[PDB]
This record gives structure tokens, sequence and C-alpha cells, in this order.
């Protein structure tokens, strides 16, 4: 089957290219960077089975990080409340929200 | 020796392209071993900073790292800018 | 998931039924391959892009590579097959059979 | 073709399987199996003619629609974890985009249509590599995975397998045919074992693949493709047909020949798991395969059927080309038995 | 059992350096002349097919044949013996470390103990 | 918002799939085909990979197409999953694809050597005999 | 934006034309009263598609050339050009370039 | 899961620097020189804290030293500076190439009046010592702790006992 | 899916003749629609009117042997008063062999059916009952 001639003789074939956090060129970092180092330490050295138990905090914020399913959920709700509301007409945006603010560089 | 000269006379003429053109690829491919400024080539690339060079936190045995730019200390640029 | 990742495999979706459905002229079955072939690479660039996984831009181009090679091998076999019936039917591949 | 050239394509497709194997990247690995497809038609193309490029553009087609449908589950797989090591699937969709893709490479019913049909147009020799060679990256990238693969969608497949092998091997008269259903129904079988124990399945590979070798060796070696066309074989070298005899009974599961081996010790491992239905069911299947391969060994050396005239002049010529490894194959397929504990060498 | 994971394994090694604490296989183990039965048996079968004098036809052959398979026997045999060693000690550390899992069984003897008996008439 | 360009890049992707999915007049089909090929590379240039974008319009369209129409002619929601900061000095679609000659070596030899067996694989299919 | 609206504008005004061109002879009435399938077509064809892979494959070049391993990417540039040439010297051999 | 803390925005009040980027690029060079470790101090923070809200101070500082630095560039070389940033404000690359000789003047009169050395090619690019009091970070990542690895028992390998044991095979 | 698995396995056994009924024939209609559904893939027998009164009777004649099966099954169980009775699967079993064999309308494949369709259902109560695993889990 998986015949590791890799690790045998030490050639680094396709290894680099397996992860996010693996000597990127001119150092530019991956969206999870941190995540990803975060699970990849946790279920090191630990077997496929106790990294599915274990790290599975690790992974549920890795997964979250790259689909922000969650993030999107919260967005969604908030914006259809503010919708409401602003329908009622008991809301009223900032002035922030209108454009009207003060940048600032 | 005689019959390679004689067959390369003889490419030379009646198919002078492929001639040009495998002398130029052979050049091509042997020509930089053997050029002294190929390793010129390779520092002036990593002489350019293309990220910001993160300072180290002194801890009092770093006599190597310089504490301003204006520090002798550190690598230089003169031999680029003799170039 | 947004909907463009939805949208994209709904496309790849509908071009395997497309490829799968056989009505005839073999060349269609060809261009329903090449369909769901550019859809993976749509894919794959978004999320490669959108993840900033930088080393992983090589992935596109070379899957491109492999597959349009894959078309024009798949291309020569249509041409032996008319050059032997004199049209491309996918009907007239039933000498073989269960 | 120029020899040289089908020796370049050879080793092609010897180091696409091998890229295969020896890779821990799913892009490298469907590199791999790319390169396996495109350096594999020509030689069914060997001997040109209509049947031929018929089987090749067929196989072509399923081949190209499994792995566009390999490289959707690596995609999706990705997408749902940012990972490109063949590793824990960490999705259940691509993780049965890719069991129907490697079923499909495979020929795993009920994606099993092609194989029978591209066996029968392509030569011998092309059948032969076909069969065995190729099974190699599928089931090493099968095995890779086993612990992420579902096992009722795993098991239902290669029961299916197993009940269309036997069912379709009793019709066929055509010899190519009948290796195409053989080879279906032990896919079949080495398939279901591989939830459970992935060494009874290199196991039930090893075996399979000495087996069919002897037995495409032996029909090279007399030329027939039909089953008259191997009646008439025992006139000139009965040995062939004795042999042959022998190889078919151990094909048929019959111990204490080689071919009880793999059947029997998968048995075991599926009652390890208490699974006492499936195994029993599949060795009530497998007797469909002995019953057609019996009937083969009745046409071809147990009876003797009628001869012709001209077949004198074949009497007073030898086969000038001899396949080495040929003994070593029967050998190895006939009276390995009762080393059967080395099978903890991990093979 | 799924060793393939195992720590610390080497990738390609037929024999890793701890499998020379093990006895090797004797050179008359049954075992291995029974490979050399079957180096015989394919020596036959070569002579059978080429249509040759099936006893006799080569001697240098059959001696090939036989010290082949003797040798690739041996081989396999040490290779055997070692995974089996493996295991056993892997079965052996696993049930000393989760003494929790594997209590001792109250011993208990045939006088105290009410089996049913059912006769048979 | 521009009523969700990529969503309607899409819906405009998916209409052109069912279109030449179909597979009517297989130059038809060809044709909506370029049209969806257009179409998605609309979408990964909307999305800022420019250069594979360009890639899929120059290979894609303008040879392997062309040859498709060849051959054919011989015979009878958005916007929230993107970043925050920015790139630097450089783009970083371009620094991973050319590191494909210094880090990918592999990659490179796989697909070199997969090439050159195509020209073979071609040559000995259309030989004929 | 602005080559959306560029393309936009360009189409319209080609469309526009060819409209106005086919149409302005048209108020005005008047009278108003196979097997072959060449190979060489098909081989250049197909050779244009490979030479065009190779070379998206050679595209990324201007990028390349920093790096700061400019030995390892010597190597890999002249290794694809090497077996470009190589593919183009064996279709040239075996009569693959003949009309 | 937790409640994200946010500083006030009392907290990010601060005097902006109100000039555009070729302003900024104009001193660039002599900003770098002289401003140096304030910046340096920030960014080394930034770099190992990996948290925007634990350089708000540092952020203040570099911003109140770049005012400090523009109003003495103000007070002493105003109009060379003037139509040094002029010039490189009319080109849309914004070339130092273009008016080599603006930039001669600014920096001679830089020079004259407060003493100040334009940096030399290959000098703000290197990499430097920070000397700060901020203790080091112990745990930047927040992590967990790592779980417990395999007991990966050792000893002296021996002959299986009674061999295989598989069904009636007594080797 | 295994919805109607799920719906057929909640009942109890003794009670509930109607739901019992309905949940086989909803079984039944899908497994006809599956075999039609292939039957067509496989062998277009001449046109869309002949297609579909195919995969029809087909259909009908599938649901009609799940809900014999099942209301003979379940009034068996209630009227015997003895549940969990693989007798009453048997009977069950040879009911929906018997209404196949008059939808065939030969004797010989109504009896056969009968024996291999209570037998069939005889086994599947046994190994409800002893929790008989057809789809092992890998437990070692
Ligand atoms: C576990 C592993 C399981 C293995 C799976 C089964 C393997 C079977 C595939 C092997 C290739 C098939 C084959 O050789 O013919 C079938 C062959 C039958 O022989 P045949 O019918 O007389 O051959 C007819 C050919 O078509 C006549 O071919 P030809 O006329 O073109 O002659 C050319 C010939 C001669 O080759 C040359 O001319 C050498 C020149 C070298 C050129 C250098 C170019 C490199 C760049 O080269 C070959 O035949 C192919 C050799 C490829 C090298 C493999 C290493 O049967 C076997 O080879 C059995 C192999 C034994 C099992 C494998 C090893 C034991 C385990
Ligand atoms: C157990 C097995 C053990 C051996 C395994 C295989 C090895 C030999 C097989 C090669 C074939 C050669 C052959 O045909 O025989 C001819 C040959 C005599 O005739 P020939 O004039 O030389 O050449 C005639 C041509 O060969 C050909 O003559 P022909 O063509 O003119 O005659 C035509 C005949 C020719 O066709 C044949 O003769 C067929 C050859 C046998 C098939 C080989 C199968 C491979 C192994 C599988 C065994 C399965 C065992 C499991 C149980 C299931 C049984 C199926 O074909 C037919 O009659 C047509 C219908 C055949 C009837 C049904 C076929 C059933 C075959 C199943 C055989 C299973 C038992 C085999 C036992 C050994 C038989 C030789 O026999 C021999 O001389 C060799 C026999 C063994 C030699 C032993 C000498 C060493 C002993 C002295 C030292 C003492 C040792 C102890 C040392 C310590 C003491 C201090
Ligand atoms: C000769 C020159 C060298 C020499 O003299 O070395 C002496 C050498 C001295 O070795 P040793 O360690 O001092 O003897 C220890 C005890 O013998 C006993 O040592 P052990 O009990 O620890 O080892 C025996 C054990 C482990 O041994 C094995 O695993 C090998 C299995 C058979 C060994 C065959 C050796 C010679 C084969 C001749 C051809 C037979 C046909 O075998 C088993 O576990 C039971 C397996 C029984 C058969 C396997 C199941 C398949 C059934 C159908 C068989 C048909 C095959 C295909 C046709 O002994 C031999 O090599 C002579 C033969 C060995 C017989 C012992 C095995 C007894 C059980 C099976 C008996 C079958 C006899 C067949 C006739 C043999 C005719 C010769
Ligand atoms: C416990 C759950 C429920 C029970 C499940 C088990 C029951 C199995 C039912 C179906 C069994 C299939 C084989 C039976 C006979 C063959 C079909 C046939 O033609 O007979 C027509 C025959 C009438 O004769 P005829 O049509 O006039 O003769 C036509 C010509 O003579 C000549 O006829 P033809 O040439 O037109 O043949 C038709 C055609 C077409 O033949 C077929 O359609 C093959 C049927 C295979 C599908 C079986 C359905 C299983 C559904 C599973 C999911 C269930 C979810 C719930 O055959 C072929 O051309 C070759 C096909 C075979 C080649 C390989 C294809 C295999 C594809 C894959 C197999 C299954 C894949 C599943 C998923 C795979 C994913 C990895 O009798 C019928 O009309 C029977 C129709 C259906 C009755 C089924 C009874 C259902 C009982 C359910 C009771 C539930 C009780 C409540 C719960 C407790
Ligand atoms: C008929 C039965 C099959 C016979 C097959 C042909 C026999 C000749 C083959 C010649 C030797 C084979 C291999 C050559 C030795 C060097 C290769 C060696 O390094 O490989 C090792 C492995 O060695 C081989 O696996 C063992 C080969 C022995 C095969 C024989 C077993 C057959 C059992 C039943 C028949 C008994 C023998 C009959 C006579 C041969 C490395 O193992 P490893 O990389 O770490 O694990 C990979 C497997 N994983 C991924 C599943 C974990
Ligand atoms: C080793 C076994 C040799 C015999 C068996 C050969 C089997 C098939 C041949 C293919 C295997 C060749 C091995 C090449 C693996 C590539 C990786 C290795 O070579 O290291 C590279 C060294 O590069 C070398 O130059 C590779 C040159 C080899 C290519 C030239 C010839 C290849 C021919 C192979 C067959 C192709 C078809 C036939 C052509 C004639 C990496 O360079 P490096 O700078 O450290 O790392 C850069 C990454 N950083 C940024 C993280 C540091
Ligand atoms: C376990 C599942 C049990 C299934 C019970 C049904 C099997 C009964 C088969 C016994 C023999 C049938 C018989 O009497 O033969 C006659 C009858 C008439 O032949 P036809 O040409 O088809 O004519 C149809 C129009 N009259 O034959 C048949 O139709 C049955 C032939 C195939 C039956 C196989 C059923 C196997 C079901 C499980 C498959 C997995
Ligand atoms: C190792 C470097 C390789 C890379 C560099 C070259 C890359 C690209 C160039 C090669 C492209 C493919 C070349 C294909 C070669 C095909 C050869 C062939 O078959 O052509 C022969 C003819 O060609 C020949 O004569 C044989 C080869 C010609 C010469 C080859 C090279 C000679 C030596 C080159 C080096 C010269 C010495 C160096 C001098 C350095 C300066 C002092 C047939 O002629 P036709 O055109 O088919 O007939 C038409 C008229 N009826």
């Amino acid at each position: 089957p998986f015949f590791d001639v890799q690790k045998r003789l030490g050639l680094d074939l396709d290894r680099w290219m397996t992860i996010q956090s693996a000597e990127q060129p001119h150092k530019i970092p991956g969206r999870c960077h941190a995540f990803e180092k975060e699970w990849i330490e946790c279920a090191h050295g630990i077997g496929g089975i106790r990294a599915e138990k274990e790290c599975k905090i690790e992974f549920d914020d890795f997964v979250e990080c790259l689909l922000r399913q969650k993030t999107m959920k919260r967005l969604s709700a908030i914006k259809r409340q503010r919708d409401k509301l602003i329908k009622e007409g008991k809301y009223t945006p900032p002035p922030h929200h209108l454009g009207k603010e003060d940048p600032r560089p | 020796a005689g019959r390679i000269a004689s067959f390369l006379k003889n490419a030379w003429a009646k198919e002078p392209v492929l001639v040009a053109s495998f002398a130029i690829g052979g050049l091509a491919i042997i020509l930089p071993s053997l050029s002294p400024y190929t390793n010129y080539a390779i520092r002036i690339n990593r002489a350019t900073p293309y990220n910001y060079p993160v300072p180290l936190r002194d801890d009092g045995n770093m006599p190597d790292v310089p504490s301003h730019p204006q520090d002798p200390q550190g690598p230089s640029l003169e031999w680029l800018k003799n170039l | 998931m947004p909907l463009v990742y939805m949208n994209i495999i709904m496309a790849f979706a509908i071009a395997l039924a497309g490829l799968l459905m056989y009505r005839s002229h073999l060349m269609s079955s060809l261009l329903c391959l090449e369909g769901m072939m550019l859809s993976l690479f749509i894919m794959s660039t978004l999320i490669i892009l959108n993840t900033h996984f930088t080393l992983a831009n090589m992935m596109p181009i070379i899957l491109l590579v492999f597959a349009a090679c894959e078309a024009a091998l798949g291309l020569s076999l249509l041409v032996m097959v008319s050059n032997t019936y004199g049209t491309d039917y996918v009907q007239n591949l039933n000498l073989l059979q269960c | 073709m120029n020899p040289i050239i089908y020796t370049t394509l050879i080793m092609t497709v010897m180091s696409g399987t091998m890229l295969v194997m020896i890779s821990s990247h799913w892009l490298l690995i469907w590199i791999g199996f790319e390169m396996n497809l495109l350096a594999m038609i020509p030689v069914l193309m060997k001997n040109f003619n209509p049947r031929a490029t018929e089987a090749a553009t067929k196989y072509f087609l399923t081949q190209a629609t499994a792995s566009m449908m390999l490289m959707m589950a690596i995609i999706i797989n990705l997408l749902y974890s940012g990972q490109w090591t063949i590793t824990k699937m960490f999705n259940p969709v691509a993780m049965t985009m890719m069991t129907m893709a490697l079923a499909m490479k495979l020929g795993l019913s009920p994606f099993h249509f092609w194989v029978p049909e591209v066996t029968q147009g392509i030569s011998l020799q092309a059948g032969l590599l076909l069969l065995t060679w190729q099974k190699l990256a599928p089931l090493s990238v099968l095995c890779q995975i086993s612990q992420s693969i579902n096992p009722n969608l795993m098991l239902t497949m290669a029961m299916l397998s197993i009940l269309i092998g036997g069912w379709g091997g009793l019709n066929q008269t055509q010899l190519r045919k009948i290796m195409a259903y053989s080879s279906i129904a032990h896919m079949g079988w080495m398939t279901a074992v591989l939830p459970y124990n992935t060494t009874m399945t290199i196991l039930n590979l090893l075996i399979y693949i000495t087996m069919t070798l002897a037995m495409f060796m032996l029909l090279i070696h007399s030329s027939a493709t039909t089953t008259l066309s191997l009646s008439h074989t025992w006139n000139k070298m009965p040995v062939i047909t004795s042999l042959m005899m022998v190889t078919l009974l151990s094909m048929g599961g019959l111990p204490p020949l080689s071919g009880f081996m793999p059947k029997w010790m998968i048995i075991q491992e599926m009652t390890k798991n208490e699974s006492i239905i499936m195994p029993t069911l599949m060795a009530m299947t497998a007797l469909l395969n002995l019953y057609f391969y019996m009937r083969l060994a009745y046409s071809s050396s147990l009876t003797m059927f009628p001869s012709t005239n001209n077949m004198k002049m074949k009497w007073q010529f030898e086969h000038t080309k001899q396949m080495k490894l040929l003994p070593t194959m029967i050998v190895l397929s006939t009276l390995v038995l009762p080393m059967t504990p080395a099978l903890s060498s991990l093979n | 059992t799924m060793m393939s994971g195992r720590p610390g394994r080497v990738p390609l090694q037929f024999l890793p350096n701890e499998a020379r604490s093990l006895p090797p296989p004797k050179l008359t183990d049954p075992r291995l002349v029974y490979m050399g039965f079957l180096g015989y048996c394919s020596g036959l079968i070569d002579n059978a097919i080429r249509r040759r004098p099936v006893v006799s036809a080569g001697l240098h052959r059959q001696l090939l044949y036989v010290t082949s398979f003797v040798f690739f026997g041996y081989y396999l045999l040490k290779r055997q013996d070692y995974m089996y060693a493996l295991r056993d000690h892997d079965m052996f550390a696993y049930v000393k470390s989760h003494p929790e899992d594997f209590p001792e069984k109250d011993k208990k003897t045939y006088g105290e103990i009410l089996e049913e008996f059912h006769p048979v008439r | 918002m521009t009523m969700y360009i990529a969503f309607i890049l899409s819906t405009i992707f998916v209409i052109g799939f069912v279109g030449f999915s179909s597979k009517p007049s297989p130059i038809y089909g060809g044709l909506g085909l370029i049209v969806s090929g257009g179409v998605g590379c609309g979408i990964v240039l909307n999305f800022g990979g420019s250069f594979l974008g360009l890639m899929v319009f120059l290979i894609y369209l303008g040879g392997m197409l062309v040859v498709f129409g060849y051959t054919t002619a011989m015979a009878t929601g958005d916007w929230v999953i993107y970043d925050t900061g920015d790139s630097g000095f450089f783009s970083e679609e371009a620094m991973g694809i050319a590191a494909l000659y210094s880090y990918g070596t592999w990659l490179v030899i796989v697909t070199g050597w997969s090439l050159l067996i195509g020209v073979v694989v071609i040559m000995e299919i259309t030989r004929g005999n | 934006m602005n080559i959306m609206l560029t393309l936009l504008t360009n189409v319209t005004l080609a469309s526009l034309l060819v409209l106005i061109a086919f149409w302005l002879p048209q108020l005005n009435a008047y009278s108003e009263k196979r097997l072959p399938f060449s190979m060489k077509f098909f081989l250049v064809a197909i050779t244009f598609l490979l030479f065009d892979l190779e070379i998206a494959l050679l595209l990324p070049l201007p990028w390349a050339s920093q790096t700061n391993n400019l030995k390892t990417m010597l190597t890999m540039a002249l290794f694809l050009l090497i077996l470009l040439a190589a593919s183009l010297a064996y279709e040239w051999t075996q009569k693959g370039l003949e009309w | 899961p937790g409640i994200v803390e946010l500083p006030t925005l009392e907290d990010l009040k601060v005097q902006e620097v109100k000039v555009s980027s070729s302003v900024l690029k104009a001193a660039a060079h002599h900003y770098g020189a002289q401003c140096d470790k304030p910046n340096k101090e920030f960014m080394l923070c930034r770099w190992e804290e990996k948290d925007p809200r634990r350089c708000l101070e540092e952020g203040k500082l570099v911003n109140q030293c770049a005012l400090d630095f523009f109003r003495q560039i103000k007070r002493h070389c105003a109009e060379p500076f003037t139509e040094y940033w002029t010039c490189i404000d009319y080109s849309g690359l914004q070339l130092f190439r273009h008016c080599r000789k603006q930039q001669a003047k600014f920096d001679e009169c830089v020079l004259d009046k407060l003493g100040w050395v334009r940096p030399d090619l290959g000098e703000l690019s290197k990499v430097t010592k920070v000397k700060t009091d901020r203790p080091l970070p112990e745990n930047p990542y927040h992590s967990r702790a790592r779980p417990e690895p395999n007991p990966e028992a050792e000893g002296d390998l021996k002959p299986a006992k009674h061999g295989s044991r598989l069904f009636f095979w007594t080797m | 899916a295994k919805t109607l698995l799920h719906k057929y396995s909640d009942i109890p056994e003794g009670t509930e003749c109607h739901r019992k009924a309905y949940a086989s024939t909803s079984i039944g209609g899908a497994t006809g629609l599956i075999v039609s559904a292939y039957s067509i893939a496989l062998k277009p027998p001449a046109s869309f009117l002949e297609g579909v009164a195919r995969t029809g009777r087909y259909t009908f004649t599938s649901a009609a042997i799940g809900a014999i099966f099942g209301l003979t099954s379940c009034i068996s169980a209630q009227v015997r008063e003895k549940p969990d009775d693989p007798l009453n699967y048997f009977i069950g079993g040879c009911a929906g062999g018997l209404t196949l064999g008059a939808r065939t309308r030969s004797y010989g494949i109504g009896a056969a059916a009968c024996a291999y369709m209570g037998l069939t259902a005889a086994l599947v109560k046994m190994g409800q009952l002893e929790g008989w695993q057809v789809f092992a889990e890998p437990k070692v």
C-alpha cells in the first residue's frame, strides 16, 4: 500500500505542500496559520483515534476559521433583527453607519 | 576528430538553423556554471527586502546585531553600490 | 459555506449528469467531461485563494495541464472511431457486449 | 509498435502506479492515476483493430469519469478541512464520492459493466496486464483510508460484486469474459475485508494475482480464446491442460489448494467481528464460480473433445518462445497452503 | 492488529535490528524443507512444460530453483518469527499496563459450582 | 451592493452548464462551453486571482476548446469571506505560482514526463495500421 | 468596473454597427431571387494543444527569477525547455510533421 | 464561548498624522533614521504579543514621535521639503529617481540645520536589537495543555509463546 | 433512506395494524421504484408510455406484497396473543409470496415465493430477536 520511501530516504518530495503552515515563500502566512499550528501540535504523536477524541476543540476552531459558518450565522441574525427593527421604526442607524462619520487614517 | 569535423562541416551546410539552435542551447546550458557573476545575482536577490525586518529582543549577548541602522554592525550593501 | 461554492458544485453535478445521460455524439461526452474539469478548476481556485494557501496556487495550473492532456487523448480515440464508422454516434460501439 | 516505445510505456505505467503507492499528497496521487491512464491506453491498442479501439475508448471514458470524481472528492475534503495528506477523510460526502471513484477504477459492481467488454476486445497480453496490475493503485488507496470508509457501502458493493461475478460467469463462453467475471467476483471477495483487516486484503490480492497470472500465461501458451479452441489443446500439449485444470480447481477455492487460503482466512476475520451471515452468503455465492470453473475443466482436460486433421502438422513444431516464471506461478498458486502463517509478514 | 503505525518503525526494513535478538530458524526446519520441495516441484513442472525428460533434464536448473526457494523461505521465516514475537510482546506489555481491564479471576473449584445436569434418555 | 455580482456570475455559470449539458448539436454545446468558461474566468478575476483567470482564458478557451471546435468542424452572502490585511509589495498568487520552479521540483518532473509520454501516446494511437 | 464598461462599450458599438450595416440595404426592395477527414489537420491541432500546455507551464518564468534558489530554478526551467525540444524532436523524426 | 474585550473609544484617541502618502515618502528615510527606537519597540511588541489590544501605548508613542519629527522639519526646512514632496507627489509611481536634485537640496539643508545624515543603501533594512523592559509573554498562543503521549513501552524481544498459534500450526 | 425503517420499527409489533401496513407499503413502493428505475435504465422497452406502464406495475406489485405482508403479520401477532414469535413473520412472508404468485398468475411462482419469503421473514424476525448483525461494525 503506502511504501514510505520519503521517510526512509529523507527526500521531502511532496511534504512541503501538505499543510498551510509549512515554509511558505516570502513567509506569507496562511489565513488560518495559528489554528492549524495549534491543532497539529495537539494531535502529533498521539494516533488517529486519540487525536479525534481529544483534540476536538482545536479542530473545531480550525474549521470555524476555515469556513466561518458560525460567524456568518451570527452576522445574519444581527442583520435580520436590525432590518426588522428598522421596518417597525424603533431603530435608527448612527452617522457612522450612514457615511457621515469622520474617517481616520 | 576528422569525422566529427567533417560532420559539423556537412551540417553547417544545408542545415544551418539546427546547428545554430543546438549551439545556442548548449551554450545556455553550459555557461552559467562557469560564470562568476551568478553568485552576485543570488546575493542581489537575497539583499532585496520584501518583508519588514522584525527586531530581536536584546539580552546583552548580541554583539553582531546592531542597535541602530546607522551602526557599523550588520550586513552592508557597498558591494552592490560598487557594481 | 456560501452560495458560490454551492453553485459550483451544482454546476459540476449538472455536467456529470449530462455526461452520464449519453444521447449521442461522443464529442458531447468529451465536452461534458471538460465542463466538469472547468468546474473543478474554478472551485479549487476559489478555495485556495480564499484561505491564502500560497504554496497551493500551483495546484490549479497543474490540474488544468493534466486534464487538457486527457482531453487530447480522448479526441484521438474519437477520431479513430469515426475513421472506422464514418460518424461518431455512441450506439455504433456495440460489438463488445456482456 | 517499436519495442523501445512499448518498454517506455510499460515503465510509465509502473511509474504511475509506484507514484500512487509511495506518495502522501492527494494531488500527487491524482497525477499518478492520470499518468497510469495516459500510458495504459496504447497497450490496449498494440494490435490495431476496431474491437481494440472500442474497448480502449470504453476504458478511457470510465477511467476519466472516475478520475474526475476522485478530484471532486479531494476538493470537497480540502474545503471542509485544509489538509492535503491522505488520511481520515474528515467528511462523509467526500468519502462517499471517493469510494465511488475507487469502485469505478477497480471495477466493483454496479460499476462493473466495462470490465467484460474491455477484456474481450483487447488481447490476452493486454488483458493480463489490465486484470492484475491496475488493481494495485486503487487497492492501496483504499487500504490507506480504510478507517474512514463506511462499512455499509463497501460491504454492500462487495456483496453485489460477488453475486454479479458468480451469475455472469455461468453464461459466458469466451475465456476472456470468464476471466473478467472471475476478477469481478474476486474483487468483491477482497474488498469486503477492507474495514476489518487490510492484511487479509493484501494477501488475497497476492494470491489472486498469482492465480490469474498463471491462468493467463497458460492461455497464452496454448493460443486459445474460445472454449472449443481450448478443448482442442489436449491433442498437442496435454500437460498444459492438466496444469490448467489444477489451477482452475485452485481458483475455485478447493482445499488443500492455495486458492482456499484467502477465503478461509477472510472468513475467519469477519467471524472475529461478529459478522456471520455475510461470510456464509459469499461462500455459497463462490460456489457459482466453482461451477463454471468445473465446466471449463470438463471441456478442457477431463474429457477429450473431437480434434481436427490439420492438428497433425502442429505435432511437429515446438513452442519457440517460453515464458519464464510460469512454473513458479503455478506452484505458488497451487501448493502454498501449508505456509499460510507467513501472512504475518504483513505482506 | 494493524502494526503498520507502530511507533519507532523503519518504513522499508525487512528485518529490524531488534529482530536479531530472536533465535534464527534451524537449517533443517520443516518449513524450509517444504520450500525446497516447492522448488523441486517448480523444476519438474519447468521440465514438463519445455517437453524435456522430467526427472533428469537440467540438474543445474533444478538445483538453482531449490536454492532460490530455500533462500527466500529462510528470510521469510525470520520475518514471520519476528512479527509474531512483536505481537506477543505488545500483547503482554498492554495486559501488564492495564490491570483494570484484565482482572484476576476468582479461582473456584468444581465442588462448589452448580452445573445443570441434562440426562440422556 | 451590486445585486450579488458573484451570485449573478455563479447563476449564469449554472445556466450555461445547463444549456450545454443537454448536448444539443455539439457545436452549440461547445458555444455554451465557451460562454460558461468566460463566466468562470470572470468569477475568478473578480475574486482576485488575476493570473489564474487569465490562465483559464488563454489555455482553455484559446487552445483546448479551439481544438475541440476544430475536430468537431472536421467531422460532420458573498464579500464576507474576504481578508483584512494587505499582500505587501507583491501579489501572493504570483509568488505562489512562481514557486513552482524553486519548490515544486517533483511536480515539474512528473508533469514534464507526463506531457512527453502524452506526445508519444498520441503519435502511437494516431499512427493507424 | 472600468474594464467591464470598456468591454460593454466595445461589444455594443460593434453590434450596433453590424446591425445597421445589415439593415441599411434591407430597407430598399430588390429582386430577392465531406468524407476526406485529413488526419494531418487533426495531428497539427493536437501538437498545438500539447505545446500550448507546455507554454502554460513555462509562463511564470518572469516571477520565477527572484527566488534565491537560482540554481534550482534554472535547472528546472532548462529541464522543461529540454523536454519541449525532445518532444518536438520525437515528432520530427517519426514523420509526425509531414504533409 | 466567552466575551471579547475591546478598548473604549477614549483609549483609541490620539493626534493623527494628517499628511498624505507623498509627504510621508519624501521624508521616509530621515524618519526611519531618526524615529527608529519607538518604531522598533512598537514592532517588536506587535510581533511578540500577537495582539493589537496589548500595544496601544507604543502606537501612541510612535504617533507622537512622528509628529515631533515633522514639527522639527516644519520648523527648520519647510520650503525645500515642500518642493521635494511636491515633486514626489506629481509622479504617478512617486519615484525617487525623478528629482534627485530637490532631494539633494533637502538633504543638504537638513544636514546644515539639524545635522541629519541620510541612511545609505542597505541600512534601513537591517535587523536590529531592542532593549525593552516589557516582560516576554510566556504563552502568546493561549494554547491548552498538550495531551499525554502514548506509553511507548520498551523491553527485550522474546520468541512468540507457542509459535504462531494459528489454528493447527505448531510453529 | 433509513427513515422508513425507523417508522416501521417504532410501532409495536402487536398494535396499530394500519400503521404497520402503511409503513410496509411505503417500503415496498420504494423498492419497486428503485427496481423499476434500474430496469428502465438497462432495458428501455419501446417509448415513454410503455416505460411508465412498467414502472407502475412494478411499484404496484411491490407495494401490494409489502402491504399484505405487514397486514398479515400484524393480524397474526394480535390474534395469536404471542408477540416476538417468528411464526407470525413466516405467515406474513407466505401471504406476500401468495400475492406475488397471484400477480404473476402462476402457481409455481406463488408456492416458491411463499416458501422463500416466509423463510426470509422468519430469519429476519429471529435476527431482530437475537440481535444478529448483517453489516457488523469493525470491533477488532
Ligand atoms: C503465492 C503467495 C504470494 C507470493 C508473492 C511473490 C513472492 C516473491 C516476492 C519476493 C520478495 C517480496 C518483497 C522483497 C523484499 C524487500 C521489500 C521489503 O522491504 O518490504 C517490506 C515488506 O515485506 C513484504 O511485505 C513481505 C513479502 C512476503 C510475501 C509472502 C507472504 C505470502 C503469505 C502466504 C504464502 C506463503 C509464502 C509462499 C511462498 C512464497 C517492507 O514492509 P513495510 O514497508 O514496512 O510495510 C508496507 C506494507 N504496509 C503498508 C501494509 C504496512
Ligand atoms: C535518488 C534515486 C535516483 C535513481 C532513481 C530515479 C527514479 C526516477 C527519477 C526521478 C527521481 C529524481 C529525484 C528528484 C527529487 C526532487 C527533490 C530533490 O532533488 O531536491 C531538490 C534538488 O533539486 C535538484 O536540482 C533536482 C534536479 C533533478 C532534475 C534533473 C533530471 C531529472 C530526471 C528524472 C526523470 C525525468 C524523465 C527523464 C529525464 C532524462 C530540491 O532542491 P533544494 O534547493 O535543496 O530545495 C528547494 C526547496 N527549499 C526552498 C525549501 C529549500
Ligand atoms: C543538448 C542541447 C539540446 C537543447 C538545444 C536545442 C533545443 C531546440 C533545438 C532542437 C529542436 C528539435 C530538433 C529535432 C532534430 C531532428 C533531426 C532531423 O531529423 O533532421 C534531419 C536533418 O538534420 C540533420 O542533418 C541532423 C542534425 C543536424 C545537426 C545537429 C547538431 C549538429 C551539432 C550541433 C553543435 C555544433 C557544434 C558547436 C559549435 C560551437 C561554436 C564554435 C532531417 O532533415 P529534414 O528537415 O527532415 O529533411 C528536409 C529536406 N528534405
